[PDB]
């Protein structure tokens, strides 16, 4: 079919654009990593070279150099641990704690019962769901005037489904955060649906396993 | 008198450097080396060393999976990781590991944790406990 | 008339949100790779340098062997970071752009530029020549112009990259081995050109094939 050849062109065009955004980010990270770990690694190389040169000539000096190499490597591994943790984004279990604090501070009863917790969700999809969960609850606090908010997070079939419902009143028109959440979920081949009859209920799903 | 140790680490450079660093101790001896979780289960069930040094991410069976299979053996398992990834700590305590340390620990601190583990103590790195 | 302008901001922002997700997807990928490569190699470096210290007196030949491996691992570990850039073209000039921004800010001269306009398909040699010339054009602005503003434009026009460096100071010249002759000689050897306007301050126009 022609529909297939055109979908191939569509996939490739999206891919070309994606590769450019990816590369722009790749260069930014490369600069930050070189800026920080660059000198540290170079110093390690130099001191370990100098230390080798002194093994026989001045073994005490070689030992001093190796103590510094050891220290520098340990502290650099610690910079890396810091970086990797930051790069991995937001964890859904941590976002759950944020929304409990927010709802309690807003005097809205928070109802959550751990059931079917997602076993292996990708870090990216976990970060997207964290963003959406934050926004769904921010909307409850800002607009609903609810006295109760219910959050369910379940692994159902090959999707992670989060439902956020409240007993307040919907304030929007028939047709920002709502478009933002729908766009971010749909980019991840997920979905966002909303019920505005008995308060407001958002159902967000994202593929997983 | 001599602590018999089996080392499970998939990275040969580190597996060899750990064996070299532990064999320098007067009260320790590396009795076997493995690169997978199955290698650890096979040796510990057959040879029964006092201690098993276990990396987490290895092919076939992880060190955490291997630790679960050896939970009710009399071998004291010490886990070694570079990164403290979420759930690793809770799975380690549920599997009953006696130590959970960082690979980059100085040899002095690693040998000390092996002696404490042999004294019945549980040695967990504060970095690795998922509350700072 | 103005509901088109307000509709294009929704389009720009929606594209931006999607871009942020692709950026984050890449960020997570690099984070896994770092953990696997760099993380492993740093743990090894720490261990081998510890073992090597333990062997200084016991077996100095073995300590030397360990230190050769530590040296190699550290060098390759820096090359991994250097490699995760994906050996891009456009870097040298992008790094010189950062140098001149720091230099002009330190000299209290306003720097006017736009990063969205820096050619990528330029040869590494011609990129290095333009970096040299851009450095010197800005060094001259700082040293001689007494300008309060410096404007740099970098444009891909036809089959040339054209860089213009202008300032609002005053030209102080009326020579052999100095920057102006040097830039002109180097550019001309690469089949490029250097032109100068000294009426409203000083404006250099350098072009190089691409
Ligand atoms: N849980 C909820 N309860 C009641 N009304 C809600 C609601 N969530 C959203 N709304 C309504 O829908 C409108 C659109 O929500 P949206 O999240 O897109 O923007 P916003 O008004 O919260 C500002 P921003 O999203 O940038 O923080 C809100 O202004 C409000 O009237
Ligand atoms: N941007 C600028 N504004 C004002 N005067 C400038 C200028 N660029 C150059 N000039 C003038 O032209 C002269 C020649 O510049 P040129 O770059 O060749 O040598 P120089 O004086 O900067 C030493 P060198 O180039 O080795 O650093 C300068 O001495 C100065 O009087
Ligand atoms: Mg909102
Ligand atoms: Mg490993
Ligand atoms: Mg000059």
């Amino acid at each position: 079919k022609e529909r297939e050849r055109l979908e191939e062109k569509l996939e490739d065009a999206n891919e070309r654009i994606a590769e450019l955004v990816k590369l722009e980010e790749r260069q930014r990270i490369a600069r930050d990593l070189e800026d920080t770990l660059g000198q540290k690694l170079s110093l390690i190389g130099l001191k370990s070279d100098l230390a080798r040169k002194l093994i026989y000539k001045d073994p005490e000096q070689a030992a001093r150099e190796l103590k510094s190499v050891q220290q520098t490597a340990r502290t650099s591994l610690n910079e890396v641990r810091k970086i990797v943790s930051s790069m991995k984004g937001i964890r859904l279990k941590d976002e759950l704690i944020n929304i409990k604090q927010i709802l309690e501070a807003a005097d809205i009863m928070f109802i959550y019962e751990e059931e079917k917790w997602p076993e292996n969700i990708s870090l990216l999809n976990e970060n997207i769901l964290s963003m959406c969960l934050k926004e769904a609850v921010t909307n409850v606090v800002k607009h609903s005037q609810a006295k109760t908010c219910r959050v369910d997070i379940q692994q159902l079939w090959k999707e992670v489904v989060i439902t956020v419902s409240d007993d307040g009143t919907f304030k929007g028109e028939e047709n920002h955060g709502l478009l933002g959440m729908r766009e971010r979920l749909e980019f991840a081949n997920g979905s966002l649906h909303i019920d505005t009859e008995n308060g407001t209920k958002l159902t967000m799903a994202i593929p997983n396993n | 008198s001599m602590i018999s140790i089996f080392i499970a680490e998939d990275a040969q450079m580190l597996l060899g450097a750990l064996g070299s660093l532990l064999n320098l101790e007067d009260d320790m001896e590396v009795v076997g080396k493995g690169t997978t979780g199955q290698d650890a289960v096979d040796f510990v069930k057959k040879r029964q060393p006092d201690v098993c040094i276990m990396d987490i991410e290895m092919p076939g069976k992880t060190g955490l999976e291997a630790a679960e299979e050896l939970k009710d053996t009399g071998c004291k398992i010490i886990i070694l990781t570079t990164f403290a990834r979420p759930g690793y700590f809770q799975r380690a305590i549920k599997a009953g590991v006696k130590g959970y340390l960082l690979k980059d620990s100085p040899s002095e601190e690693l040998a000390n944790a092996i002696r404490s583990v042999m004294n019945g103590k549980r040695i967990y790195a504060p970095e690795l406990m998922e509350d700072l």
